[PDB]
């Protein structure tokens, strides 16, 4: 068990910020205790709290301070430390543990320096570099990492600067039981003649809680070629080895939010 | 129409000494597998705790519940005693009715899960059949129902509701066609209730939902999403809706039900 | 004193350096200083030949102090400082005082963080009367006391909705005589109310789209002169008609950063008239609001229904509780710039469960039932939640509580009894719980093929028209939901239809759009309450008809108000839903089939406007050789109508206001 | 496939020889045509940069002229799609069908590969306009008043087009280098060229994505509503009233 304490700053009575951080610490697998809260005079005053957070291990406590980076979370001045850096060792394979990148501009601090990150875009890890022109902080997708690079790993030293109004926000079931019944035996009769059936598939075969059995097709002899898309394919590996699924909380059948870091993650491994 | 008919007329029966004179262009032209299982595990827990203690539970249905083979599954329902009223339209008890007397029901074929044109015969004579016997109950007693939803209400006396609509057809003469006191029939059905079940009965549930207060425990079945996220505005605590097919809905609830109290 | 002076300030330091408004996004220096120089130069020489202008001097980096009628609102010798919302004006601030302090004014101060900016939001009457107010983005709500005491005035409020129109003075601009030059897109459907009742029909000039994003309201009227960017014919036609003169001088320039003519001046000799005085009418309540608030977001919501409302907060205090599971509590004074919205605002946060502080509960007001089936005029409007009401000093359970409902207060054998009651229930004699005092609870189809239908059914519409023909329409509420029925009070109006059948909630909403410009308590300037609708079931149940509330004038536009003009028979069919219901439904649906039928009778076409179960039951009655016409989004009212063959039946699957709109487009083609 | 045939085979020609053996209200599309309409003449005026992305149903639903008036009138700075739609566009014009749908109000393939393999015969479609077997349409401005496009590859690409990117690597890198400085991208039911050009896209960028697949749209209005608006409509009706509106502020 982890515990920090994070500060958040803003109209957060009215936004609701407070209260979409609060959703998320628990959501994802923590718990909080609110310190203190400092009210504005007035209804356009700046509110702030300082809040306890608490994770099961490292891992979960690394996701909910990624979200909370978003939501404009940031240390007590002097809790402020330098972002953790390893290097690439192989081509477009970013070292274990990399910082996931957002949509939002992003400072990281580099010895006790806070720098702006470029060529911002989500689902890329951020790349640091010295060089003749000063300490340079580059947003890169995955691929285009080279050997020998500096990149962002765990949650230190990463703040966000989103500006204030920013983060303050057909077939009936007899029908479809009939085609399964003529389906499942064109399936055996093809089988047992040892035919050719070929599957094509998307991510919401896994999404659906069909994995499993799309799985036990192929594994008892149904399937001879399978189609895809790289969707289908990362989805399944990380419902498989992650228990999750990009934009989808498979055991309850709804979408959720977040989830980027399992999923980049599987790409990157 | 049936109902404007006059004792001493004459009317034209079988199908001799009868043609059409169409001149000749005429006559020449949401909710994922998962969530639904889990709110129905919900459900039918919540229901299974009702009935024991001796709770009450109303029910509203529209025909679709009859054209998705949830028929014998609301029937079941009724029959060991998870139902203490059936609120619904003109429509359900007729389809309800054919779908037993006949083996169809209007513009379905039940069977095969599909839409069919024709059947008005059927439908008709169902209609025409009531009247005579004069109820719905009489209709039951006479022997000529002997099976279905309206079969069974009346068989365990569980009371109901036809309210009527400017659609219907006949109508039966069960079916409430003053709308003031079929408002003030479905209010003092509604009394008591702890859980109301609406089975993709559309007006009839937004009629109901109107007339029921807080802390009554609201479930809304609908393929249709537009009607289940309307009634759906009371908070998860009270309201839960699934946009899925109610027969599939009712064949898992029963399902569920038995797995409980086994 | 019959000499007008302005101030204004030189662009010697003027750019787009930052973006604070939707006008100065993607412009960041891309201002040129030479055109915006001769633009400003060009604005202060025509103003010269008209009035005295003073100068303040620029300053480096504070470039929006050109905007000079942001400084403040000077009436008389007294002037209320602006206080800037973003930090890239507040920097102006000790400018304008330097100079209002040299120039003699005395200067009061808002508190810190209370947003006020000037004459900007907030213009002058041009008699001098009343002091319209805006509020919405720049100024607060809590300002406009403020002003009303220090400047000692009248102060009207009016809110803003459309952020490009951010302050009042682009969207609202009173002139000489009693004129208005207005865009009342640019307000909400209450600030529009109160526009209308202070300003009569032939003083109002409401501009267009495209004038308004000229900043045309935007303008300098020093007499019978009005400056401005830029007028369109029409709109300079409008004003020299009713005796101004209009001079146009580009600002655009100036456009870049979100101001125009009158943003760059400040008028500093007002009308000061003897008999005005202060007046407010922006009210405000103290209420508490106490649970898991932070956790339960309960707190986030209840601000979020006041400011949407329409009204304004500022919370006075919040208590964390000191154990990790305890409640906590904020008390928050509400604001509302009128009584009736302050009641539309305690309603909703009564069911949140927000109470009184003990010094200010107070009983339930209450008004006699005097004619059987109708509330007392401000009838409280019930909910679905278990509630309680303060009679003489004791709060006492309501019994059958049901949402849309009113209370009841009678006296009985063992004490006071509490009873929801529906309207159509209420005895001559029982008393009803008015305002809101002493209540609280416990806990498809392609363009071309839409285009296509379109053309056809317009063609159609005029045909039969014309030859004097008979033509039915049916129509359910979601004509009046999606914004459609302006559409179809015109095809009323010009004589393409013959009857209309409908059920009661249709006329329920059309009423209430066209009395209160809302429709299930939704602004259609843009979910919502329930007061709005039972006032209008109530008011007509009142006067006992339709046609009474069109003859009383109290329904003076939309569907029924033209059927009613117009002599076009109408049916509407009960359901099983029905608020109320109005006089006019008709509740036995026997009856209601059969006059149904009978205004079928010769019918050659039927539109039905997605009205479902009416479509249904229309089409079983009508046979063949009638024309179906059959829109809905549902699509399957429209293929279960689409039934009879293409050569008589249409269908198009689409939402009906859009269906609506190309078809009076389409038929205005065909002249 | 055409792209198989080799010099010197005899093809089938005529027809001889040959046979078988067995969702928004009206209010919420009119605001957001008035705000989008607004922004675009705002943008255009300033000299910023507009980049549209738009899949084959802006062809088949009737809006292809509204979108190539918008190229023609200087509201568009890139386009980005695919195979589809070029090759629709180029049948609407040439032929005046789009699937071998008549849009005068199913049908046959022959229009469609006939515009395929005279444009592969051309080599390019700049080669079509230059030749004047293409005369007008979205393809058609794009080459005539030098608006760059990208046309993605996908696993369905009948042909391809000469134009057309079948390395996705390169597309994306393409795709990314004209999405530079865009301040409003526009996107015209374009399904996964849309989902993929947002991933690429920072926040400041004002996203607009018209659909009636009800979820590409929520799918891209998930960055917040100050810069991400969404309709539910049919893209050609939205143009329409886009063009309409734009027309207005004259």
């Amino acid at each position: 068990v982890e515990s920090r304490i994070i500060r958040i700053e803003g109209h957060l009575l009215d936004s609701g910020l407070i209260n979409r951080a609060l959703d998320m610490i628990v959501d994802t697998g923590g718990s909080f205790q609110v310190l203190n809260f400092n009210l504005g005079e007035q209804r356009q005053s700046t509110s702030a709290a300082e809040v306890k957070v608490s994770a099961p291990s490292h891992e979960v406590m690394e996701e909910i301070i990624s979200l909370l980076i978003d939501l404009g979370a940031v240390d007590l001045p002097q809790d402020e430390r330098d972002a953790k850096l390893e290097p690439v060792i192989q081509d477009g394979v970013a070292p274990d543990d990399f910082y996931v990148s957002t949509i939002y501009p992003t400072e990281v601090r580099i010895n006790g320096q806070w720098i702006k990150v470029e060529n911002q875009r989500m689902d890329g890890a951020i790349a640091i570099t010295q060089t003749p022109n000063g300490l340079l902080a580059q947003c890169k997708i995955l691929r285009d990492l080279k050997a020998g690079e500096q990149v962002i790993v765990d949650v230190l030293g990463i703040r966000t600067i989103r500006k204030t109004e920013s983060r303050e926000q057909v077939s009936s079931e007899r029908r479809v039981e009939l085609v399964v019944e003529q389906v499942a035996w064109e399936l055996r009769k093809i089988r047992d003649a040892g035919g050719k059936v070929v599957v094509t598939a998307g991510p919401v075969v896994i999404h659906t809680g069909g994995g499993e059995h799309l799985s036990r097709l192929i594994r008892e002899g149904y399937v001879q070629a399978l189609l895809g898309g790289n969707a289908i394919a990362v989805h399944d590996i990380e419902q498989n080895m992650m228990g999750t699924s990009l934009g989808v909380d498979m055991k309850r059948g709804v979408a959720v939010r977040g989830g980027h870091r399992h999923h980049l993650k599987v790409i990157n491994t | 129409i049936l109902r404007d008919l006059k004792a001493g007329e004459q009317v034209i029966v079988d199908v001799l000494g009868i043609r059409t004179i169409r001149k000749t262009e005429s006559r020449e032209q949401v909710s994922s597998e998962r969530r639904v299982e889990l709110v129905v595990e919900q459900v039918a827990w919540e229901l299974r705790k009702i009935r024991d203690a001796g709770g009450k539970v109303v029910v509203t249905a529209g025909p679709v519940v009859i054209h998705t083979g949830g028929g014998e599954h609301l029937s079941r329902l009724i029959r060991e005693g998870y139902v203490q009223a059936l609120l619904g339209g003109n429509a359900i008890a007729v389809h309800d009715i054919e779908q037993n007397m006949m083996g169809t029901s209007l513009g379905v074929d039940m069977k095969r899960g599909v839409a069919v044109r024709g059947g008005h015969r059927h439908h008709l004579k169902v209609i025409n059949t009531i009247r005579r016997h004069g109820s719905i109950a009489k209709g039951v007693e006479s022997g000529i129902i002997r099976s279905g939803v309206m079969y069974e209400c009346v068989r365990n006396q569980i009371p109901f509701v036809l309210a009527g609509s400017i659609r219907d057809d006949g109508p039966l003469p069960d079916t409430q066609m003053d709308l003031i006191k079929a408002q003030e029939e479905y209010a003092k059905h509604l009394e008591g209730a702890e859980m109301i079940l609406m089975l993709s009965s559309m007006l009839h549930s937004i009629g109901v939902g109107n007339m029921t207060p807080a802390g009554v425990k609201m479930v809304c079945v609908d393929i249709n999403p537009a009607v289940v996220t309307k009634l759906s505005d009371r908070g998860s605590i009270e309201s839960v809706g699934v946009v899925t097919d109610v027969g599939l809905f009712l064949s898992l609830l029963t399902q569920q039900l038995d797995k409980l109290t086994s | 004193t019959s000499r007008i002076r302005f101030l204004m300030c030189p662009p010697d330091h003027y750019d787009v350096d930052y973006v604070i408004n939707p006008w100065m996004e993607g412009n960041i220096h891309k201002s040129s200083r030479d055109r915006a120089v001769e633009q400003w130069q060009g604005l202060y020489q025509i103003l010269k030949e008209h009035a005295i202008v003073d100068l303040v001097t620029p300053q480096k980096g504070w470039p929006d102090l050109v905007f000079t009628a942001n400084a403040g609102l000077v009436l008389g010798d007294n002037v209320v400082l602006s206080r800037f919302l973003h930090k890239e004006r507040q920097g102006e601030e000790p400018y304008f005082k330097e100079w209002f302090e040299g120039n003699g004014y005395t200067v009061y101060e808002l508190p810190k963080d209370l947003p006020f900016e000037g004459a900007g939001d907030a213009l002058l009457d041009r008699e001098g009367r009343w002091l319209w107010a805006g509020y919405g983005f720049r100024s607060e709500l809590d300002s406009h006391p403020y002003l009303a005491k220090w400047l000692d005035i009248e102060v009207l409020s009016l809110r803003l909705i459309d952020e490009r129109f951010y302050h009042l003075d682009t969207c609202f601009c009173p002139l000489a005589n009693g004129y208005l030059l207005y865009y009342p897109g640019a307000f909400d459907s209450y600030s529009n109310r109160l526009i209308e009742m202070r300003v009569a029909p032939e003083k109002r000039i409401a501009i267009a789209e495209a004038d308004a994003v000229n900043f045309a309201c935007n303008t300098v009227n020093v007499e019978s002169i009005v400056i401005m960017n830029k007028a369109s014919d029409a709109l300079k036609q409008s004003l020299t008609g009713v005796g101004f003169q209009v001079l146009e001088t580009p600002l655009t320039e100036f456009l870049k950063a979100g101001g125009a003519a009158k943003c760059l001046t400040l008028r500093v000799t007002e009308p000061v008239r003897d008999e005005v005085h202060a007046n407010v009418y922006v009210e405000s309540r103290i209420i508490r609001i106490e649970g898991h608030l932070l956790d339960s977001g309960l707190i986030n919501r209840a601000l979020d229904m006041i400011v949407d409302t329409g009204g304004s907060f500022q919370v006075l205090n919040f208590n964390l509780g000191e154990q990790r599971q305890s409640t906590s509590a904020a008390e928050v004074k509400v604001s509302a710039p009128s009584h009736e919205v302050m009641e539309e605002i305690i309603s909703l946060l009564i069911d949140l469960g927000a109470v009184d502080l003990p010094q200010d509960e107070r009983d339930a007001k209450l008004e006699p039932v005097i004619q059987d089936g109708v509330a007392p005029d401000d009838f409280y409007v019930s909910t679905i939640y278990p509630t309680e009401v303060r009679i003489n000093g004791q709060w006492i359970k309501v019994e059958n509580q049901r949402m849309d409902g009113a209370i009841a207060i009678t006296q009985t054998p063992n004490g006071l009894l509490a009873q929801c009651k529906i309207l159509r229930d209420l005895k001559a004699g029982e008393q009803v719980i008015v305002d809101v005092l002493g209540i609280r609870t416990i806990r498809v189809s392609s363009e071309r093929r839409v285009e296509l239908v379109v053309e056809q059914v317009a063609w159609e519409l005029r045909k039969i028209r014309d030859a004097g023909g008979k033509v039915v329409v049916t129509a359910g509420p979601v004509v009046i939901h999606t914004g459609g029925g302006e559409h179809l009070s015109r095809l009323i109006r010009e004589g393409y239809v013959q009857a209309l059948l409908g059920g009661n909630a249709i006329a329920v909403h059309d009423i209430e759009q066209n009395m209160m410009g809302t429709s299930l308590g939704v602004d259609m300037k843009r979910r919502g309450g329930h007061r709005h609708h039972l006032k209008v079931i109530n008011t007509i149940r009142r006067h006992g008809s339709i046609a009474k509330g069109v003859e009383s004038g109290i329904i003076r536009s939309g569907v029924m108000y033209e059927c009613v003009r117009n002599q076009i028979p109408f049916v509407l069919a009960g359901s099983i839903r029905d608020d109320g219901p109005l006089p006019d439904t008709q509740m036995d649906l026997i009856k209601a089939q059969e006059e149904y039928a009978k205004h079928l009778e010769g019918a050659e076409m039927i539109l039905m406007l997605s009205s479902m179960l009416h479509s249904i039951g229309v089409g079983n009655m009508t046979p063949a050789g009638v024309k179906m016409v059959c829109v809905d989004i549902n699509p399957a009212v429209v293929t279960k109508l689409s039934d009879r063959g293409s050569i008589e039946s249409v269908g198009v699957v689409t939402d009906v206001g859009l269906f609506l709109s190309l078809l009076t487009q389409q038929l205005d083609k065909l002249t």
